[PDB]
């Protein structure tokens, strides 16, 4: 579990999260489905409240420290040097907290269609403020955002911190 | 914070005199915070 | 001298005019520019150009007589005599440098400056046209006093600020590529509607712009001698309190908000520091309305 860690840049003018979700998330993401895509994403200043605040500092996880070596972090991002800084010192870490996505309902008119072509049943307005419920939970997480490479749109990751200290990874880098 | 799938409800309604003070509500389900809605409404209403 | 008088207000010594924005290229932005008209609005480039030029200005004030309304003669001329001073001491060079140094680095594209591939702005003094800067090449951290042009205006500023004219007019202009049929982000305004609550754009003289305030933020952001900036290293805005909204951490909450400064400095009448000194014409080069109740 060698890591390589970045660090946001403050007080310059951009949220971190712009940055986080503007230029480090896609280029981790294409060096991921590159790759064997085994790095694990790390966030060690999670901090939930009222609102999931998600912090400043990037970690990246292998199991080789020749993997993190050949993804070369140095490489590439010399147009955000201002914005992020990366070090080249990797070491394993004794506490690596893996991140899982929280994918879930998507909105009304969308799911209507395809739950009214297997559920025929057409329950309508009733019960469907269950999804005013769940999300009113998950509204409170911290997220990204992402523009839908593939099939041109984009959408929100929310990701919440999980005890599962081993296990498979996404594309994108989460449990 | 508030408990995800619980609000908060007066036992009391408010729009029949009710208090805004600490011994006038308790937390509720989902589910029994309409039920009682549903039954306050149509006792009055 | 024992409490700082009931009325005491400081116009500001920087004023900054609004900023506009234009559309050109970059092999011929010395001939040609065009608006860029506001299209929930959202501003964006059009598909022909690809290159986005900002002009504006700032007229710079002596700093003695910047006063405007004291309660207490004794008061003014103790601040008078500080102030001369300070000016026999360094010569507000530090000060100048660091504002020159802000214009040189551009901090006013605040989120346009991110993803621009190259940037350079041009600035005239009396109708004398300075070498170009290529702001590319600073980081947002440094304070650098070695570039020739940049002590050449530093000097000329910091006179102006001291005694030595009455007046100074500095005028920017900007040259930023972000691509073609890119997205700009322009300032944006107040929303006490209580429909269509979606951003309104800042429409200056119909075409897109930026407040004055927003560029006097980013131009004042030189406050390096705060506590603690050894465990962070990173400028901040100028501010009484010194309060940061990027964290939200007060550096100077009660220790060094420039309140107890002041009053150390002219009533008890003890030495400070040159940072408390550098902090303290900052804050008055700013201006505000420093007053106090009854007491």
């Amino acid at each position: 579990m060698f890591s390589q860690i970045l660090i946001i840049k403050p007080g310059t003018g951009i949220s971190p999260n712009i940055i986080i979700s503007e230029d480090i998330f896609p280029v981790l993401h294409s060096l991921f489905v590159e790759h064997d895509k085994k790095f694990g994403i790390t966030f060690p200043a999670y901090s939930f409240d009222k609102k999931g605040h998600l912090g400043n500092i990037i970690e990246v996880l292998s199991e080789d420290k020749e993997a993190l070596a050949s993804l070369c972090l140095e490489e590439h991002l010399a147009e955000v040097t201002d914005y992020v800084k990366v070090k080249k010192e990797i070491t394993f870490t004794d506490d690596y907290v893996l991140f899982k996505r929280i994918r879930e309902e998507n909105q009304y008119e969308t799911t209507a269609r395809r739950m009214r072509k297997r559920g025929h049943t057409e329950l309508g307005r009733p019960l469907e403020m269950h999804i005013k419920k769940k999300n009113q939970q998950i509204f409170c997480h911290a997220y990204i955002k992402v523009k839908s490479a593939s099939t041109g749109q984009s959408y929100n990751i929310f990701l919440a911190p999980t005890d599962i200290k081993h296990g498979s990874f996404s594309a994108y880098g989460l449990l | 914070n508030i408990p995800v799938g619980y609000e908060v409800h007066h036992i009391v309604p408010l729009s029949q005199g009710g208090a805004d003070s600490i011994k006038n509500m308790i937390m509720l389900s989902i589910e029994h915070h309409e039920r009682v809605t549903e039954a306050h409404a149509s006792y009055f209403k | 001298l024992k409490s700082r008088p009931e009325n005491l207000s400081f116009a500001r010594c920087l004023n900054t005019t609004e900023a506009k924005f234009w559309q050109t290229d970059f092999l011929k932005r010395h001939t040609f520019k065009l608006p860029l008209l506001i299209t929930s609005q959202s501003c964006t480039l059009s598909t022909e150009c690809d290159t986005l030029r900002i002009d504006f200005g700032i007229k710079v004030l002596p700093v003695k007589e910047s006063m405007y309304s004291c309660s207490d003669y004794n008061y003014r001329t103790a601040i008078y005599q500080k102030i001369d001073e300070y000016i026999a001491e360094d010569g507000f060079l530090t000060l100048a440098k660091r504002y020159v140094n802000n214009i040189a680095n551009a901090r006013f594209l605040w989120r346009n400056r991110k993803g621009a591939e190259i940037i350079e702005t041009i600035v005239t003094i009396e109708d004398k046209e300075y070498p170009s800067f290529n702001s590319k090449s600073f980081n947002l951290d440094t304070f650098v006093e070695d570039n020739a042009t940049i002590n050449e205006i530093a000097q000329q500023i910091a006179d102006t600020f001291a005694g030595k004219r009455e007046y100074l007019n500095i005028y920017v202009t900007c040259f930023v590529k972000i691509g073609c049929a890119m997205e700009v982000y322009p300032s944006q305004e107040m929303t006490f509607d209580d429909d269509d609550k979606g951003k309104k754009l800042f429409k200056f003289e119909g075409s897109a712009g930026m407040h004055s305030q927003k560029i006097n933020n980013a131009l004042r952001t030189i406050d390096t001698w705060y506590p603690d900036y050894t465990t962070y290293e990173f400028p901040i805005p100028v501010e009484n309190y010194g309060a940061a909204r990027s964290i939200g951490i007060p550096f100077r909450p009660d220790t060094k908000s420039f309140y107890k400064l002041i009053d150390r400095m002219i009533l008890k009448n003890e030495d400070l520091p040159i940072e408390d000194k550098h902090y303290v014409m900052a804050i008055l080069i700013r201006g505000g309305m420093f007053s106090k109740k009854q007491e």
